[PDB]
RNA sequence: CCAACAGGGAACGUGAGCUGGGUUUAGACCGUCGUGAGACAGGUUAGUUUUACCCUACUGUGUGGACUGUGCAGCAGAUC
RNA sequence: AAAUGCCUCGUCAUGUAAUUAGUGACGCGCAUGAAUGGAGCAACGAGAUUCCCACUGUCCCUACGGCCUGUCUUGUGAACC
RNA sequence: CGCGGAAGUGUUUUGUGCAAGGGCCGUAAGGGAAGUCGGCAAGAUUGAUGUGUAACUUCGGGAGAAGGAUUGGCUCUAGC
RNA sequence: AAAUGGAAGGGAUUGAAUUGCAUUCCGAUGCCUGCGGGGGAGUAUCUGAGUAAGGGGGCGGUAUCGUUCUGCUGAAGGUCCUGCGUGAGCGGGGGUGGAGGGGCGAUAUGUGCAGAUCUUGGUAGCAGUAACAAGGAAAUGAUUUGCGCUGGACGAGG
RNA sequence: GAAGUGUGAAAAGGAGGAUGAUGAGAAAUGAAAGUGAAUGGAGUGAAUGGGGGAUGUUCCCGCCCGUCUUGAAACACGGACCAAGGAGACGACGGCAGGAUUGUUUUCCGAGAGGGGAGGAUGCUGCGGUCGGACCCGAAAGAUGGUGAGCUAUGUGUGU
RNA sequence: UCUCUGUUCACGGGAUUGAUUGGCAUUAGCGGCGAUGAAGGACGUGCAGGAGGACGAUAUGCGUUGUUGUUGUGACGGUGUCUGAAUUGUGUGCGGUGUGCACGGGGACCCCUUGGACUUAAGCAUAUCAGUAAAGGGAGGAGAAGAAACCAAAUGGG
């Protein structure tokens, strides 16, 4: 009875959502997540060369960097107004 | 969509209809449909409600592997004939006897529903339905439409429909 | 007991006909052999038998009166 | 001559009309034997064996009957090769 | 528990009437394991209450040993 | 003296299955003789089977530079009919189609398919077959009657 | 860890059927496998092929290809059918052949100690050799770095 | 009628021809993130809205400046929920209780540490693959190196 008839008893969930990177991989009875390593304050070395694509710079929305290159192209002037304290 | 492989002559003593994609049986339908040529269009309708009650048959002469027996389709024999010099030499010719029948019935009103449009189509060109003779039917296959089944170690296998086209052409024989 | 209880062939006729006692992987016991893992045509016990709906062959059945002739094929009684 | 004996269906007795089976007795035992445990069966066993009573379609030799399938209709409509 | 009933809940209204061969069952003259590797399968015993119970034995058991008998309905009597 | 009914190849044959003969006849892509085509050879000629393998001459895909042409008065592709070539292949005609397409010399190659239990896509036969469904009824069905046994709450999971 | 691009110059317009309108055109092109309708011919022989003749047949010849093998029609293996894709190209170093330009070319023997005059160079194309994924497709394994006790096994806390 | 085979019209499927706001390669420049809160994640924002894209409670966009009268747009500046190194922390410098700095992201190329086996030797153990792959720590537009306790044996180089 090692097919069908044990499938039937697969009801217990050990993962939850990761606070870090948003999968169902925090395994809870561990304290660990497994795709990003969360609470390890750096993050986990990917497990395949694919995996490198799947999640790095570029691949969300870069709110801030992309303000930035702007600035860098005329020297960094700043808010008109403040540009007399300086 | 779909074009007559009929040429039309005297195009004032014609009626035309169609249906495409129809979702019935294409091998049933072909069968139901391969004596009405040459029909007056009032018989063949009286012809089609006499098979759903089940008092006259369908002969079924191509697609027939394993089909059962009646005395209803003798009615379809063909006689033993003399074919007189083939190519200058008289030669003799047996006969069929049919034996083989059924009663498909949901063929049968897919079939009556064609018929009615071209008996209203007649009304407005103004000639008499009573008149009319069938000289065109032609039944074709359709694109097919996809489905699926369980099989015994989990397996999967295709589970289809098979639809098909009808046309047909009605005359006046003046 | 009987008249008598002859000998053989047909993929050592015949497992999508059956049965599975012999043989019979994976469990186990004994004897002998080997330091040992193990060995023995030595003995013992427990051990899944799948699928025809196709072609042909064969059995019937169908392939359109009444009374008959005559060709072909089959073939039966044996023993006390 | 035992789940251990090659020769081997060992030899004698007993159960049968008839016993390569079973049990009792014999022993130079290819290769029985003492915690490599020997001898030993009260109680317990879906363990392995042989016989007796009872009982029966297991068989002599098959018959008749029930329900669901198959045979016939409509709908839905695969696969192996 | 089994063999039957409530409560609550679920349910349709123009297929045939039953060849051979299957799956699950019932009844069988006379014989009674001759069947088969092998009593496999089936049949048989079965509740309760008097009666009557061997060898052996670790004295506890063996033992519900084995073997024999009685049983419905109705109308009353006796005990607490 | 052997196991399905069977073999001078068969029907047959008293010499049409034995022996000895030749004065006749039939019979190859072999021989002789007249033309045609290839390859050698010192140019009056001689000589052609072929697996594994090696050499010579040709046909075809896509582009470049390098020259020389054609298409809306209808190109390529596709389909039917027809000419030329031993062949690989190359032309023309009539429909369809609605925008581009070639010749010749040198040069660059991801350069020619029937097979690999080849890869991906589409499609047959098997076959209207196997398998599955058709639940008790009453012209009507908020009414009458027949059958089955889970029925009601909390958690996990959705 | 996929599969999927196209009405037309213009929406000028369709989308059950029939009757129609617009447009240069009903509207990208539209092969094979396979099928329906009509009409001509043949058949009860497995079919298909070559020669020779003819609006089907009549005479002769003809077993299914590819492959491994002394040897295949094989009771040897792969192959139901069609389209498209699908395998000796490229780099380095050396040799030889054919070809191009130029030619006033050469550091020898011997372990050493010692001894001592005798047409190539630089490109281009092809073939043979070696190492490179090395003509194409195919193991049982070995190592480095990570994931799992929701099935199942044992211990322990708390309930039924 | 059925089976096989001619012809014409209609199906079925998506090959072929021609296109292309996509891919691929070589070359020249650049190599511009973070406690002044990054990269990444979650949830939200349009009068009538799902996906995508865009945006942050100043949310389907605001200000200045140029070009426009438009579904308007270019160049620059501001804002940016709740999270995440995520820190009201831990270590440490200077002061003497004030004020700094480090942490994470990325890692093709560079510096330091650690360190295989497949494979070749027609077997295999030293050897080879190779101090190479994988792993870890630390930097930049490059890094590392660098001004002889050198090379040599000449009429010496630097
Ligand atoms: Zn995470």
């Amino acid at each position: 009875s090692k097919g069908t008839a044990s499938f039937g008893k697969k009801n217990k969930r050990n993962t939850e959502m990761c606070r870090r990177c948003g999968r169902q991989s925090y395994h809870k009875q561990k304290n660990s997540c497994s795709s990003c390593g969360y609470p390890n304050p750096k993050m986990r070395n990917p497990g395949s060369i694919k995996a490198r694509r799947r999640r790095t710079i570029g691949t969300g929305r870069m709110r801030y960097m992309k303000r930035e290159l702007r600035a860098a192209k005329n020297g960094h002037k700043g808010d008109p107004i403040l540009r007399t304290l300086w | 969509g779909i074009k007559y492989s009929y040429e039309i002559h005297d195009p004032s003593k014609a009626v035309k209809a169609k249906i495409d994609n129809a979702k019935v049986s294409f091998k049933k339908t072909r069968e139901a449909s391969c004596t009405l040529r040459r029909r007056k269009v009032l018989d063949a309708i009286q012809y089609l409600k006499n098979v759903i009650a089940k008092t006259e048959c369908v002969p079924f002469r191509r697609y027939n592997r394993g089909c059962g027996q009646t005395h209803q389709a003798r009615k379809f024999s063909i006689p033993r004939r003399e074919i007189v010099k083939a190519n200058g030499e008289k030669k003799i010719k047996k006969g069929h006897v049919q034996t083989r029948g059924r009663w498909p019935k949901k063929s049968a009103e897919f079939l009556i529903s064609v018929l009615e449009n071209i008996k209203e189509n007649a009304e407005t060109k103004g000639l008499d339905p009573k008149d009319l003779v069938i000289t065109h039917v032609q039944v074709s296959k359709a694109p097919k439409i996809f489905g699926r089944t369980f099989r015994a170690h989990g397996r999967v296998n295709p589970f289809n429909k098979s639809p098909c086209h009808i046309q047909m052409v009605a005359e006046v024989l003046g």
